């Protein structure tokens, strides 16, 4: 469940007796009595207000920020703490714009733990005026992530390979390292 | 997934933490208290969040899979050498029973084609190696001679006579011969029967006859594939029919006695035309072109069938028409490209719009068709479902008796057919759309895309495979086809194999998205059958036989390829067997009291190969398990 | 698409009669009006149903699309004035010149965005000086009487006329008077096509003519000038004044030069104006926009142009009881505890939020950023305008200097605004997502690099790629083919030459295709 | 070497005969312009596309 329930001491912006008839507003116990149904009314009108704000990843509920993870695919399984959720729902859309490339597979680990990463590769650009030069780069295909943590916990190497795992290109083999 | 959480019940009556009247159960002003219309605003308060998700769904710009057209092949068959014109219209719808609670499904003949009422030509006979050097001409009518040289030389030819060659039909050529002395099953003669075409030669399929070939009087109904041309030979003009030869071929039964030939006649019993599951409309013109860009046009039928030319939309340029193109998104197209889209589950054609840029000019994505210009479209194609995929090609009225030809028959079942997606579905298709955004890359991707290529697979998973030499290691995917219960329990295999189709299709979809340069792998898991013998003792006021009958499956449902494991799915795709973990399968099995030992084993499904007794099984990471017949020992003082 | 309906009408809601209470037997206008007066649920029911513009925001930023801002347009403000006297900041920074108001609508304001300053400009040293003539030490040619040899009667290219700018003010209009005896066959001014310069510091320096007895001295004239930027003379003398340089260009065939041309006699260098840039704003205060209703979610509109970007331009004021309180603008409501005063503002439009609430999935709310108390007074104390369209002044249009402070005079721009761009509306950014959104970016397949190099370079020809083959190094790498383009001349054949392509075309086409490189794999360039 | 000569063989037979069409003859795929005669050099242009 969620209890999401009535909350007290919230007014509203359609007050039942600012819309009474005139004469019928100089009442005592009528005005008192109207205004108590407002209470239980109240807080539909503030979710139909500021509704907008219910949908950016940034500030709503933690419920529909797991709720946003699935609606773009963020992958959030396996995170317990809010805070993480919060970054990742809102980063998630432009990581897919560039996932592949090298700089989506760095941002991706830097996501998931804070510190930007050290990777090498064989890859590179270059260009050459000459006719039919030749390409450099190595000629091995290798992947290799190196992440400077200050406090390595023996469980960050499982988690640096699961996550890469689904970062590389299913094209090399990889390797982790970490402080 | 909900905003709020009250209900009818659900009211506060807080009026005493400003007023003071206090009557809880009244007879009036309770009433008042009573405000079911908040339930009847809580409750569509409720489905707003998922009203919202539809309301940017378009945002994103994805829409719904058109459906696709189940397509079959058919055979006007005549039964007679004559009616040289094409046979039966098209259209002629044909369905299944019109059954009362199941609507029957209903057919179009797609296509025509033109048979010609061929004559037989000469006839000749040669064995491999050697030329025709024979009669060849006189054996039209008399000069007999053996067949094939009564001989399996690898590799017999027979050229055959056949003036004014039929490029596709269905053929059949009289061999009446004298047959006395050995007699030969019909069963899978050793011959290979081929053609000529613009290529070389092809496989023709035979259809039915009462005679084996050389065994009784009689014909051979050859089918002579697409693109047979022409051929000339002594006085005539006769398209070639090579008959291979082949040995005994590990022992099938041949003649040494073969019969002589006693007459010629070509028949030419009927042609080869698809047809599809989806009417067909032609030059609906859509209305008049104006100058604007950005303009949306609809049709009159709403389910538009997938296809490459979907819509086929032409403009009225001075030449005639000028066709557009059809592409799925219009981020790829060109200041002067002739591109088009369509949202074909809603029958809506939509043009090329027009965006503004950061310099704040124009920047216009598809050309426009000129103002006042005409706009029609070519066809479309409505229909198809998931119904359209006939049983055996065996759809009922399958036109037995007709006045005009003898028969129209389709002897393979339907494919293709794939019903509209629903809205429901789509919503678990907008993350891959918007992480995958096709051409996959990543290892999860071809786990996904794989689905989309073919959803009738029971389910992909897809994993690296072996290194190559060059430091890469080629992509390797695994594919598990839907499996039925065939046999008396567990499963007969030779099904988990796919038919080489789901192989071909999943990987040509695939190839062209996948990423330029490295080879793509697909196939089946390994698999190590094991069979679960042990010993259970029973309770002492149980029936051992409905033990027995439980332990014997209770304990085979652990090990099941398809829905086995303690979670009810396919197996992990690596996950090893013990005794151990099947104790737990064994101990809550009804009517038992005591367990002694358990014992596995390798196996292939193959031929036996029981293996060693072993407890622990090591399963590779692509394999899965196959669970074998196993039977263990219930002794006990049963009742 | 398939889109659920939320709508249940009014009048529905009074079903809910139920005379099933016993002594409740009444009809309308009984003082059991309460039934009616909610049918506050008729204007609920439809709100929900809405799904307005402000979703269609979030969803955008969801999906990484970034509203496409406004802009303003900058042109060139040129002061004048007849009492070239002294010399003090006479233009405080964002003085503000507009246009002027005409019966169609309200003017359009300008603002400078540096200090101008009026220098009370006088003259150096005036030397004789022909072709390969230096002046070689020469200050007193015209510095008591007597005259100075224009260009030796002869004016050719290389020839300059010397005289010294004591001043030389980067952004002032400076007037030279040019008192030359009439020798010769008279000439039109425009008809000898003469180059001033400036000689800044990082060399000479063009400028322009705004007068007519200018150069073609057939009579005695004044020639004014705008002046080009910091400068100083070739200090040899003793002068460390501007200059100017009257060089002469060749004889062109309907523009020649004439032998013997006027001398000069007497001459007076002063200056008049000055120009200076401007970025179309304007600043408003004391816009009061009404009193808040105490609930979270407030929003408030302007009824003014989008609020041009910089330091922060709306200052709002609540009314309390110690006085004004100040609230500051913050960006997007990342975080903010009750007690912090925080609003939202939009750049393109007049929208301005304040502190949302969300129920949360458990009891009791949670407010980001506070709310006005009950019957506080809202006003933006400062606010700036300015962007838009309507800054794309046409040329010579800006007249009138706002507020008078200094000793000022007419004030024209001599050029025409650059332009500005408004900013993208909400419904012309929801027909961008559907392209914006799927522009490949991935360089996956063969199709890919093909096209994004001609997406990188638009002006090439024929590109290709293919890839590295077996038995070659670079991992599977891939060749890219480059064809620049060529007219193969009228003599039907093509130089060699012209086939390879520049080092330049090479880089940004490798600069752009390293970024969205999939693997590692190298992608070189160059001819086949 | 790394062509099917079948095809070729195919192919090589029909391309050359093309060239001499009575009817739609010739390098301009219309009837011969009766008098042209025949060489191995006119021939060499058919054969060497082929």
């Amino acid at each position: 469940a969620s209890q999401r329930g009535s909350v007290d001491g919230l007014g509203s912006s359609l007050p039942i007796a600012s819309m009474l008839p005139a004469v019928f507003a100089d009442d005592d116990l009528a005005l008192r009595f109207v205004a108590g149904l407002d209470d239980v009314l109240a807080p539909i009108l503030n979710v139909l207000d500021c509704l907008d704000t219910y949908f950016d990843p940034a500030l709503t509920p933690a419920d529909f920020a797991q709720w946003l993870g699935t609606w773009v695919g963020a992958e959030t399984d396996g995170t317990e703490a809010e805070p993480m959720l919060r970054a990742a729902v809102a980063a998630a859309a432009r990581l897919h714009r560039v996932r592949g490339t090298l700089q989506g597979l760095s941002e991706t680990v830097r996501l998931a733990f804070g510190v930007a990463p050290e990777i090498t590769e064989s890859g590179g650009a270059t260009w050459n005026a000459r006719p039919l030069g030749p390409f450099p780069g190595r000629p091995r295909p290798q992947l290799h992530v190196a992440l400077r943590l200050p406090e390595p916990r023996p469980v960050d190497v499982h988690r640096l390979d699961a996550l890469v795992a689904a970062a590389r290109p299913a094209h090399m083999p990889y390797t982790v390292e970490v402080t | 997934q909900q905003f709020v959480d009250d209900a009818k019940r659900y009211i506060q009556q807080r009026a005493p933490e400003w007023t003071d009247h206090n009557v809880s159960d009244p007879g009036v002003t309770l009433v008042e208290t009573v405000a079911h219309m908040a339930d009847q605003i809580v409750y569509r308060l409720n489905r707003v969040p998922d009203k919202n998700h539809l309301a940017f769904l378009d945002l994103v710009g994805i829409t719904l899979f058109p459906p696709s057209a189940a397509r079959t092949d058919v055979t006007f068959w005549l039964s007679a050498p004559q009616e040289d014109a094409i046979l039966v219209p098209v259209g002629t719808e044909v369905a299944t029973l019109r059954t009362e609670r199941d609507e029957a499904v209903v057919f179009a003949t797609e296509q025509d084609l033109r048979i010609v009422p061929c004559t037989m030509g000469r006839l000749v006979t040669q064995v491999s190696g050697e030329a025709v050097s024979d009669r060849t001409t006189d054996l039209a009518e008399s000069k007999d001679v053996l067949c094939f040289a009564e001989a399996p030389n690898p590799g017999d030819c027979m050229l055959i006579g056949l003036s004014a060659a039929v490029p596709d039909c269905a053929l059949a050529l009289e061999l009446d011969s004298r047959v006395d002395g050995v007699g030969v099953d019909p069963r899978q003669p050793p011959l290979v029967w081929e053609a000529w075409t613009e290529d070389g030669w092809q496989s023709c399929e035979v259809d039915r006859d009462g005679t084996g070939g050389l065994n009784r009087p009689g014909d051979v109904v050859l089918h002579i594939p697409g693109g047979h041309v022409l051929s000339r030979n002594g006085g005539h003009e006769a398209g070639w029919i090579r008959c291979r030869v082949t040995e005994p071929l590990s022992g099938q039964p041949f003649y040494t006695t073969s019969p002589t030939i006693r007459s010629a006649e070509a028949y030419t019993i009927g042609g080869t035309t698809g047809s599809i599951h989806a009417e067909t409309v032609l030059d609906e013109p859509l209305g008049e072109s104006t100058g604007l860009p950005g303009q949306r046009l609809r049709l009159e039928h709403a389910p538009v069938v997938a296809g490459e030319p979907s819509v086929l939309l032409q403009t009225a340029a001075d030449d005639g028409w000028q066709d557009w193109q059809v592409v799925p998104h219009f981020s790829g197209s060109h200041p002067d490209d002739h591109h088009i889209t369509v949202d074909a589950t809603t029958g809506e054609i939509a043009f090329g719009p027009a965006v503004r840029e950061a310099d704040g000019t124009l920047r216009q994505y598809g050309a426009v068709p000129p103002k006042g210009a005409v706009i029609r479209a070519r066809r479309y194609r409505t229909g198809g479902g998931r119904a359209g995929n006939v049983a055996r090609g065996a759809v009922q009225v399958l036109r037995t008796s007709i006045p005009y030809v003898s028969e129209v028959v389709n002897r393979e079942a339907a494919l293709g057919g794939v019903d509209g997606e629903t809205i429901e579905e789509a919503k678990l298709r907008a993350p891959i759309t918007l992480r995958a955004q096709e051409r996959a890359v990543t290892l999860r991707d071809y786990e996904e895309l794989a689905r989309r290529a073919a959803p009738e697979t029971a389910r992909i998973t897809c994993l690296e495979g072996a290194e190559n030499e060059y430091g890469a290691h080629a992509v390797r995917v695994l594919v598990v086809p839907q499996a039925v219960p065939d046999p008396g329990g567990r499963l007969r295999f030779e099904q988990l194999v796919p038919g080489d189709a789901l192989l071909n299709r999943i990987t040509r979809h695939l190839d062209e998205r996948r990423l330029i340069g490295t080879r793509l792998a697909v196939g089946p898991p390994y698999y190590q059958g094991v069979t679960v013998v042990a010993t259970v003792h029973a309770f002492r006021d149980v029936d051992a036989d409905r033990v027995r009958r439980q332990t014997h499956d209770a304990l085979y449902r652990h090990l099941d390829p398809l829905t086995g494991g303690s979670d009810g799915k396919g197996w992990p795709f690596g996950r090893p067997v013990q005794t151990g973990e099947l104790f737990a399968v064994l101990q809550r099995v009804p009517g038992v009291e005591l367990v002694d030992e358990v014992v596995l084993h390798p196996a292939d499904p193959l031929t036996g190969k029981r293996g060693d007794p072993t407890n622990r099984i090591d399963l590779d990471a692509p394999a899965l398990v196959f669970s074998y017949d196993h039977r263990v020992r219930v002794i006990g003082d049963s009742a």
